[PDB]
C-alpha cells in the first residue's frame, strides 16, 4: 500500500525526466534542421 | 488487483531502459549539431 505508492511515485518521477529529455532532444532535432537549412542556402551561394 | 506489482516493476524496468536511450540519443544528436556547425563555418570561409 505504502509500497504501491512509492512504485507508482517512481513511475511518475521516471516518466517526467524522460518527458523532458525528450523534449530537449525534439528541439535539438529542430536545431539540425535549422543548420541544414543554413548549409543549403550557404552552398547555393557557391553553388 | 496485485500482479499490480508485477506491472509496475515491468513499467518501471521499461522506463528506465527508455531513459538510458534518450541519454544515448542525445549525446549523438549533440554530436550532429557540432558537425553541422562545423560544416557551416568552413562553407562561411569559402563563401567569404
Amino acid at each position: 500500500s505504502n509500497l504501491v505508492a512509492q512504485l507508482e511515485n517512481e513511475v511518475a518521477s521516471l516518466e517526467n525526466e524522460n518527458e523532458t529529455l525528450k523534449k530537449k532532444n525534439l528541439h535539438k532535432k529542430d536545431l539540425i534542421a535549422y543548420l541544414e537549412k543554413e548549409i543549403a542556402n550557404l552552398r547555393k551561394k557557391i553553388e | 488487483g496485485s500482479a499490480r506489482n508485477a506491472y509496475l516493476r515491468k513499467k518501471i524496468a521499461r522506463l528506465k531502459k527508455d531513459n538510458l536511450q534518450l541519454e544515448r540519443d542525445e549525446q549523438n544528436l549533440e554530436k550532429i549539431i557540432a558537425n553541422l556547425r562545423d560544416e557551416i563555418a568552413r562553407l562561411e570561409n569559402e563563401v567569404a
